[PDB]
């Protein structure tokens, strides 16, 4: 998780960019405000924040901007959600997303090797883009899969007890978009 | 002239000379504080009349000099550490945050710190 | 107490004539939250409406003519210094600080 | 004695026993103004230093204007 | 209810639902804080409060522990003594060594209890080094060194609740949280500043006083703030001759710790554009002239242009004192004149509200009341901007119960919530007899406020009218324990101006075209007809318009400078003290008007303050009780509501324009303030600016 | 001896005692005290040990320049030294030492606060000089002369 908490606009973000849901996501969003009583309708940000990142990429400041008015908050205490939680990307963030868990638990099971075989591959080091925008690798804390430690995370699947020669089959494959399954 | 030797500038316009005793210092003609007297109306008194202007006390502007020093960069760290180049003979150490894309000066020092990934932009 | 303790100090009579003193006890300040300074009750002097400060001419020092600028009492009780000022015969006038009123804060407020 | 160099005016006082020519490049000071010959003490002359206020006055007068009426 | 309890064997007693820390502020046992500040919402996070009570192993946090009865309470254990080293160790770890360049000092709260509290020497020789924070930009007004907070909340907890300026809060988590805006942008509450107080170390200074003296220097003189008419006790700080900063201090029935942007930052505008010498108009220039020649100039122009009775205007500003007040209407009528007013822009020549009955033109429920208050009904009032602290006074009410604020003018972006009603006389009209009206008699205390901007319309006397007309058949609004009508006033001398009767009730005389015109103070007079063959003569202490048209200008003294009597708008009379001396050969105000009278043969009988203080008691024998207020009794204020009550008024519909088109220049000293025209370039006249662009 | 202080106690001296109340006398005590001196002076000479100058309390002594420079709490100790100064707990003493020309002592009254509310000393000198009268009664003027001299009268002590 990259810990920067003072956001500086871009030529790719700004307010001046607008942002709008899409007609579905109007009506999931219309119907995740049914989980909360009508004087706290406020705690749908997490929801909506995230629901609103997958239609655009990531949590943009204009995500941010729209979330507020949606829920009729002042722009702060969404920036305050935001930031605290680490699922949020405040930048492109490109198509994929590898989380290489390095716990203990994890680091047992030669949870080092996975992390030098990726970036072996991909000419890239933790927390950096590709050059293609196709991958971003990014270190992690415990997912869960630390029973089945060696366990790599690409956008939301699984992939445990894995090996530096078990990279070599994901790594290769989703360029040429055959995506092996996950689990 | 009586224009620049009376107003505080961040940096002077003509080229300062060492001779002209009405200058702010050697260095440097216009003075460097808003509250700071300049040393042209600080002379037209009448304890100068039988003095020799140029044996008096002329140190050379601090703010000037400082400004001649070089940017450090920093390489792969946003945070520099200062502390005067002296240890015990120094200032305290203080640490000086780089994320802002600019030169941050040290509290005490006066020396300018940035990221080596910044040069190119600082130096435009 | 009841005498003109005054003509035996030897003070100059311009303190009884011509200035005026105040008995107060110190505010608390805005800055800084402690509550010590504000214990202790305290007399000075009115300033000067010509005289307390001019700048002099050579160095740019602050002179004065004012020999009670930088004279300030300090007491225990609020009796005691009205005593003593009336001991000496000043014409002084009471500062009677301000009481904050008590309002009760509880943790659970933020939302209840 | 004003006529003493500062560097050796320590050293002629039995304060040190490296003289200011044996210095170590380490042990100089470094100054990044021009030094200039010595200026002996000029008290009695023209050179004499003259005292004066470095700072402006701490009020600023009206600059008055006349404005007339319609 | 109250729960008796002992703190260190000193038995306390205090309301239930308290907290420890003032059971035992109550008991007299200092118990360290950081984050607790007893006008802010309560968080528990400095952990630096913490106490040891009999039934527990666990250490509770004093400042949020609720109180109980019979409990015990200890504070000195060696393991407590233990736990405030600890923590004392944890916050310096990663605080910056920058106490000699820090604006914090010599007051600031981190080394004091550092030194009382924690250990004499540190731990931390560690090689990686401490934590950076970048500095947030947020402003003109506050300079930020975010490497020093302390991650306490104060200025979170203040912008968001008392301020009601909800863009600063933490953004980051953990190691990395960064208190501040995330996006950059300049914070926009008018009452923004007083964070600089709160903030206990040097994270938030002062930008216009950034390094330029230390707390020790400075000279602490308690006086009042004339910006605006609530007369908020300040504190000023004077080395030596200047003027340094403004600080409020503790008042809880005016300003209760807190004074506006404007009142603390216009410090600067008394070294700038000054009247230090008498100056004497020759030709189209000004030339300086001694008070020889400048009071014998005005005694020789009076007899040449020679003013018949009623043909000699004396105008006040709003900054004047009481004592000139007085000083010049005794001189006026001396010469036997009575066209004598203020340089404001009402409308009918007896202002609305009058001036005979003091109940019609004060704030009769008293401020330190508007808590209790049910139902507030707003009147062409924009508190934001008029009065700018009593305006968080009312939120602060709005937040912790069910008050609801009922407004009636021009609307405004304002920080608690709002039932607009209308823009005109006809929309208060059908609220009155309508649904909002009767909110009103239901309640016990309701409130009903009008503003000074009411008169600056073409309709004030139709709105005194139809408000009155609601009050005078009623029984809520007025009992002998309430008195439910109130005027909210903006120029710094409306209420000692009427409390001393300075206005004109003739209509005729009002339009009289005067010769003499004696300009005390007074800077608005653009649309004021000033005839091009006028001897004008303007007494101030700011080069302005005033100035500018006088024929001879006799430089007098700030607020800063003097003791004068000032009646705030509630009618609390309040004396201000003197901090410095005037510059140059500058005057003091009411010492002029009697000099001048020895040359004008109209000799004044008073000699010095008390003399002239004397007369306070002739004009009004309740203007020489200082932080006093003589509240109007309830029968004889029912007949001043009733005179106000007139048919045969026409209601032309005019929008209740508020009459504060620019929040910080609005005096004199505001407007030669060179830290307000830095605020007008990054907020705006309105507070309204999110970027500022001024900025390098 | 009657109040031993600053390791006066550790070191072995003796004294020298009049039998004639005369200057010849206090010439032969004075002359004894420069022998007793230099028999302290060797002494600290070798007994001197090893460790702090002053009390490793940084409350009352300012920190080392080094410590300060690096360590937080340090610098703010150093800061609030050299301008708020130490506070003394309130009380009062009365502290007298064997100065060279007698008893000297200090009245000193606190109050709680960080400077001293009453400092009253108690010069040898200014004792001496009031007996001076009821000594010089019945001697010449090159007999004052001695006197004077065998009372050591420094007069910033007795003008404090
Ligand atoms: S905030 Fe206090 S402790 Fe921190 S640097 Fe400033 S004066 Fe020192
Ligand atoms: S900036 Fe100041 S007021 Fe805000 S949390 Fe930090 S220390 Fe507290
Ligand atoms: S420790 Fe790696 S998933 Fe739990
Ligand atoms: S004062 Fe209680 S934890 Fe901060
Ligand atoms: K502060
Ligand atoms: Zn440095």
């Amino acid at each position: 998780s990259h810990m920067i908490s003072v956001h500086r606009d871009t030529p790719k973000d700004n307010p001046e960019i607008p942002f709008e849901f899409t007609k579905e996501n109007l009506e999931r969003a219309k119907e995740i405000i049914a989980k909360y009583p009508p004087q706290y309708k406020k705690g749908a940000v997490m929801p909506l924040l995230d629901l609103g990142q997958r239609q655009l990429g990531f949590t943009s400041i204009s995500v941010m901007n729209y979330v507020a008015k949606y829920l009729d908050m002042p722009p702060m205490r969404v920036y305050e959600v935001a930031t605290f939680y680490t699922m949020y990307n405040r930048k492109p963030m490109g198509k994929y997303n590898v989380q290489v868990c390095t716990t203990t638990p994890c680091q047992l099971c030669g949870s080092d090797g996975i992390m030098k075989a990726i970036t072996e591959h991909l000419q890239i080091r933790p927390g950096q883009t590709t050059p293609d925008n196709l991958f971003t690798l990014q270190e992690v804390e415990c997912l869960g899969a630390c029973v089945n430690a060696p366990m790599i995370a690409v956008n939301d699947d699984f992939y445990e007890d894995l090996t530096p020669e078990r990279t070599v089959e994901i790594l290769k494959g989703f360029q040429s978009g055959d995506i092996p399954k996950p689990g | 002239s009586t224009k620049e030797l009376t107003t505080a500038r961040i940096k002077d316009i003509s080229k300062p000379d060492e001779n002209n005793l009405q200058q702010q210092a050697p260095n440097r003609i216009s003075p460097w504080s808003k509250s700071q007297k300049p040393r042209a109306e600080a002379q037209d008194n009448v304890r100068f009349a039988v003095k020799d202007l140029a044996k008096q006390p002329r140190p050379y502007a601090a703010i000037d000099l400082i400004y001649k020093q070089p940017i450090r960069y920093i390489e792969h760290d946003n945070v520099a550490v200062c502390d005067g180049n002296g240890g015990a003979q120094g200032h305290p150490k203080v640490y000086i945050n780089l994320d802002q894309n600019k030169a941050i000066p040290c509290g005490y020092c006066g020396l300018r710190f940035a990221q080596a990934a910044f040069k190119e932009d600082i130096e435009s | 107490t009841d005498l003109a303790k005054e003509l035996v100090s030897g003070a100059p009579k311009e303190l009884i004539t011509e200035r005026v003193a105040r008995i107060y006890q110190e505010a608390k300040a805005a800055t800084q939250s402690g509550q010590h300074n504000t214990e202790t009750w305290k007399i000075d002097w009115d300033i000067l409406n010509k005289g307390n400060r001019w700048e002099n001419d050579l160095m740019g020092y602050q002179s004065s003519s004012d020999y009670m600028q930088g004279t300030i009492l300090k007491f225990d009780t609020r009796e005691g210094a009205i005593r003593f000022a009336k001991g000496q015969g000043w014409d002084y006038y009471i500062q009677e600080p301000k009481v904050r009123r008590f309002v009760k804060k509880d943790y659970s407020a933020n939302f209840y | 004695m004003s006529e003493v160099e500062p560097g050796w005016h320590y050293w002629l006082a039995y304060g040190t026993d490296v003289p200011p020519n044996q210095l170590k490049p380490e042990e100089k000071s470094v100054r990044a103004y021009p030094v200039k010959k010595h200026v002996p003490n000029l008290t009695y002359t023209d050179g004499a230093y003259v005292p004066y206020n470095t700072a402006r006055p701490k009020c600023a007068t009206w600059d008055p204007k006349v404005t007339e009426r319609p | 209810k109250e729960v008796e309890l002992t703190v260190d064997g000193v038995k306390v007693s205090i309301e239930a639902g308290s907290s420890i820390i003032q059971a035992a502020e109550k008991a007299g046992v200092t118990i360290p804080r950081y984050c607790y500040h007893e006008k802010l919402a309560v968080a528990g996070n400095c952990r630096m409060c913490l106490v040891e009570i009999e039934r527990s192993p666990k250490l509770a946090a004093s400042c949020a522990m609720p109180v109980q009865n019979g409990m015990s309470v200890l504070t000195n254990t060696p393991k407590i003594k233990k736990a405030r080293e600890g923590v004392t160790e944890m916050l310096l770890e990663n605080h910056p060594l920058d106490c000699p360049v820090c604006d914090q000092g010599g007051e600031c709260d981190l080394q004091e209890q550092s030194l009382r509290y924690g250990s004499d020497r540190g731990r931390f020789h560690e090689i990686v080094g401490k934590r950076a924070v970048e500095n947030k930009a947020i402003g003109p007004l506050i300079k930020t060194s975010m490497n020093r907070c302390i991650h306490c909340t104060r200025c979170v907890r203040f912008l968001n609740d008392v301020a009601g300026a909800p863009e600063f809060g933490t953004a980051g988590r953990g190691n990395d949280m960064q208190i501040g805006t995330y996006v950059e942008r300049n914070v926009n509450s008018e009452l923004s500043a007083n964070v600089i107080d709160l903030c206990p170390v040097g994270a938030l200074t002062s930008k216009p006083y950034a390094f330029r003296a230390r707390p020790w220097e400075l000279k602490r003189t308690e006086t009042i703030d004339v910006h605006d008419a609530l007369g908020s006790n300040v504190r000023v700080d004077t080395r030596g001759i200047e003027v340094m900063r403004v600080l409020p201090r503790l008042n809880d029935e005016i300003n209760e710790e807190w004074i506006s942007d404007k009142t603390r930052f216009a410090c600067d505008g008394l070294k700038t554009q000054r009247l230090t010498k008498p100056l004497i108009r020759q030709g189209n220039t000004f030339v300086d002239a001694t008070w020889e020649e400048a009071l014998a100039t005005i005694a020789e122009g009076f007899q040449k242009v020679q003013p018949k009775e009623n043909e000699i205007k004396a105008i006040v500003g709003s900054l004047t004192d009481l004592e000139s007040i007085v000083a010049l209407k005794d001189l006026v009528n001396k010469l036997g004149s009575e066209n004598v007013s203020t340089d404001g822009d009402a409308t009918t020549v007896p202002p609305a509200h009058g001036a005979d009955f003091r109940s019609n033109y004060i704030f009769n429920s008293t401020i330190d009341n508007i808590e209790e208050a049910d139902q507030i009904l707003l009147v062409g009032t924009n508190p934001r901007h008029e009065a700018a602290v009593l305006n968080a006074r009312i939120r602060k009410v709005w937040l912790r119960s069910d008050l609801e604020v009922h407004h009636v003018g021009e609307e405004f972006d304002s920080t608690f919530e709002l039932n607009h009603l209308g823009s005109d006389v006809n929309a208060l009209a059908k609220a009155l007899t309508g649904e909002v009206g009767k909110k009103l008699s239901e309640a016990s205390k309701p409130l009903i406020i009008i503003g000074s901007g009411v008169t600056e319309t073409q309709d004030a006397e139709a709105v005194y009218a139809t408000v009155a007309k609601f009050v005078t058949s009623n029984a809520n609004i007025v009992t002998p324990e309430w008195n439910g009508f109130n005027l909210l006033h903006r120029e710094a001398s409306r209420v000692g101006a009427l409390d001393v009767g300075f206005t004109t009730q003739s209509p005729e005389v009002a339009n009289t075209k005067a010769k003499f015109i004696y300009l005390l103070g007074a800077d608005e007079i653009v649309n004021k007809d000033i005839p091009k063959d006028a001897f004008v003569v303007y007494q101030g202490h700011h080069g302005d318009l005033g100035a500018s048209f006088a024929d001879v200008i006799l430089p007098g003294s700030a607020y800063t400078e003097k003791t004068a009597t000032y009646v705030n708008t509630e009618g609390r009379v309040q004396s201000t003290r003197a901090a410095t001396n005037p510059p140059g050969v500058a005057r003091e105000d009411w010492m002029i008007i009697r000099a001048l009278s020895e040359y004008l043969g109209a000799t004044l009988p008073y000699d010095n303050l008390y003399e002239m203080r004397s007369r306070l008691a002739d004009v009004a024998p309740h203007l020489l009780r200082h932080e006093v207020v003589e509240p109007v009794s309830e029968g004889i204020a029912k007949v001043g509501f009733q005179s106000l009550v007139k048919p045969g008024i026409q209601s032309k519909g005019v929008l209740l324009k508020n009459p504060i088109e620019n929040f910080y220049f609005t005096d004199v000293i505001s407007k030669s303030s060179p830290t307000m025209a830095k605020c007008v370039g990054s907020f705006g006249s309105k507070i309204e600016k999110i970027k500022d662009e001024k900025a390098n | 001896k009657s109040q031993p202080y600053d390791a006066y106690d550790k070191v072995d001296f003796d004294i020298a005692v009049g039998t004639k109340g005369d200057c010849y006398d206090r010439y032969l005590i004075r002359m004894t005290e420069f022998r007793q001196s230099l028999r302290i002076i060797e002494q600290c000479c070798n007994q001197m040990p090893p460790g702090p100058v002053k009390v490793e309390d940084f409350k009352v002594a300012p920190p080392p320049r080094a410590l300060m420079k690096e360590d937080m709490e340090a610098l703010i100790h150093h800061f609030l030294l050299y301008t708020k100064g130490y506070a003394v707990p309130a009380g009062e003493t009365y502290t007298a030492i064997e100065a060279p020309k007698g008893e000297m002592a200090v009245y000193v009254v606190s109050d709680g606060s960080e400077r001293p509310y009453r400092c009253k000393i108690r010069a040898p000198g200014f004792a001496h000089l009031g007996a001076f009268d009821h000594i010089a009664r019945g001697h010449f003027l090159p007999d004052a002369v001695a006197i004077i001299g065998t009372m050591d009268l420094v007069f910033g002590e007795v003008d404090r």
